[PDB]
């Protein structure tokens, strides 16, 4: 079976490069053409360029021809995409997709690359409470990098509830999560809101107090 | 380079309804080999773009027979037949016959629903955040649909435009609306010299926004 496995995400400092790996199994390597598509956030497909491992024949779009690299190791039957000096318009999803001449392509997950200088950081968390039902929130701001797991009253409360998906500002990551219920439970019996982040091990909690 | 346009740009539809997706090249896409690459996808959040179709009209292995497509030259179009939830998603055409390979803008399939007015919602900085010399005000702009809306921020009745971050949720599974979260960061010097803070929600339900404010 045609497969393709892609380097895990990346966060990249500012300014520095990046080099993301492709390896290919399933079929034979030097005869299948490698791709590689751009997405940002939330926006389209961009294609980058195609490269020919077998011959090591390549085209880039122009958009990209001062920032995107294509190289391969025959021997590992993996292919590379390095992009240089990376901006916050670097950061998104590369995917890689292999075809052979004139047959149907197959892709790749993705990797994901985030640009930011930030060092692991947890979120400070603060409560949204309001100056037949009620709306409250928490604010989890400047961590660094996604992803938290935001849940209400350990879970138990899942029904009303959004959390939107972070902000990247300054280099840190921001989001809101909203939960509501009847007015009959708040501020009558407890609402928390609990943020779990992995990369810095913790797991913090916020009750919601009426101002 | 080879634009390709897709229409429409959002197509709601109830399960179980025919959907025609529409794909336009400004040029022919025949090769010189003479074959049309002109493949579709579709991508669900989170998750790599899946084939469903190559070549203008086969079927990649394992895609539901629901699924065709057909067209010529610079005219592209893509069927689904009775759909299904995980139909919904977003669809893309690229075509592969002349470099660059260009991608259409996207299509998105989304679960039709009644026109629903956001439930708004405003939140004064919290007193923790405040401590810390940090000032955000919320909004919260929440299950409406159609999907399209926009926030406006007022800061003693003057609109205020720097420093609003804006995040969207995706159709909710369970009652198929959007929600909208708006946050207004400040230094909390600033904050403190201004009185009262609005953020007001216009959408296609009313020609008057939804308008949320409070005073310190
Ligand atoms: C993300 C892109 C996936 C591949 C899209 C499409 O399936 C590929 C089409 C190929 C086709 O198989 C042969 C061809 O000429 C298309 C363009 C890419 C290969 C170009 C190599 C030789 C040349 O420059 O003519």
């Amino acid at each position: 079976k045609v497969q393709l496995q892609q380097s895990g995400a990346e966060l990249v400092k500012p300014g520095a490069s990046v080099k993301l790996s492709c390896k290919a199994s399933g079929y034979t390597f030097t005869e299948y053409f490698i791709h590689w598509v751009k997405q940002r956030s939330g926006q389209g497909l961009e294609w980058i360029g195609w490269f020919y491992p077998g011959s090591g024949s390549l085209n880039y779009n122009g958009k990209f021809k001062d920032k995107a690299t294509f190289t391969a190791d025959k021997s590992s039957s993996t292919v590379y995409l390095e992009l240089s000096r990376l901006t916050s318009e670097d950061s998104a999803v590369y995917f890689c997709a292999s075809h052979a001449y004139d047959k149907e392509p197959y892709w790749g997950q993705g990797t994901l690359v985030t640009v930011s200088a930030a060092k692991t950081t947890p979120p400070s968390v603060y409560p949204l409470a309001p100056g037949s039902m009620v709306t409250l929130g928490c604010l989890v701001k400047g961590y660094f990098p996604e992803p938290v797991t935001v849940t209400w009253n350990s879970g138990s409360l899942s029904s009303g509830v959004h959390t939107f998906p972070a902000v990247l500002q300054s280099d840190l990551y921001t989001l809101s999560s909203s939960v509501t219920v009847p007015s009959s439970t708040w501020p009558s019996e407890t609402v928390t809101c609990n943020v779990a982040h992995p990369a810095s091990s913790t797991k913090v909690d916020k009750k919601i107090v009426p101002r | 380079d080879v634009l390709m346009t897709q229409t429409p740009l959002s197509l709601p539809v109830s399960l179980g309804d025919q959907a025609s997706i529409s794909c336009r090249s400004s040029q022919s896409i025949v090769h010189s080999n003479g074959n049309t690459y002109l493949e579709w996808y579709l991508q669900k959040p989170g998750q790599s773009p899946k084939l469903l179709i190559y070549k203008v009209s086969n079927r990649f292995s394992g895609v539901p027979d629901r699924f065709s497509g057909s067209g010529s030259g610079t005219d592209f179009t893509l069927k689904i037949n009775r759909v299904e939830a995980e139909d919904l998603g977003i669809y893309y055409c690229l075509q592969g016959s002349h470099v660059p390979l260009t991608f259409g803008a996207g299509t998105t399939l989304e679960l039709k629903r009644a026109d629903a007015a956001p439930t708004v919602s405003i939140f004064p900085p919290s007193s923790e955040q405040l401590t810390s010399g940090g000032a955000s005000v919320v909004c919260f702009l929440n299950n409406f649909y159609p999907k399209d809306i926009n926030v406006k921020w007022k800061i003693d009745g003057s609109e205020r435009q720097n420093g609003v971050l804006n995040s969207w949720t995706d159709q909710d599974s369970k009652d198929s609306t959007y929600s909208m979260s708006s946050t207004l960061t400040l230094t909390k010097d600033e904050y403190e010299r201004h009185n009262s803070y609005t953020c007001e929600a216009t959408h296609k339900t009313s020609t008057s926004p939804i308008v949320k404010s409070f005073n310190r």
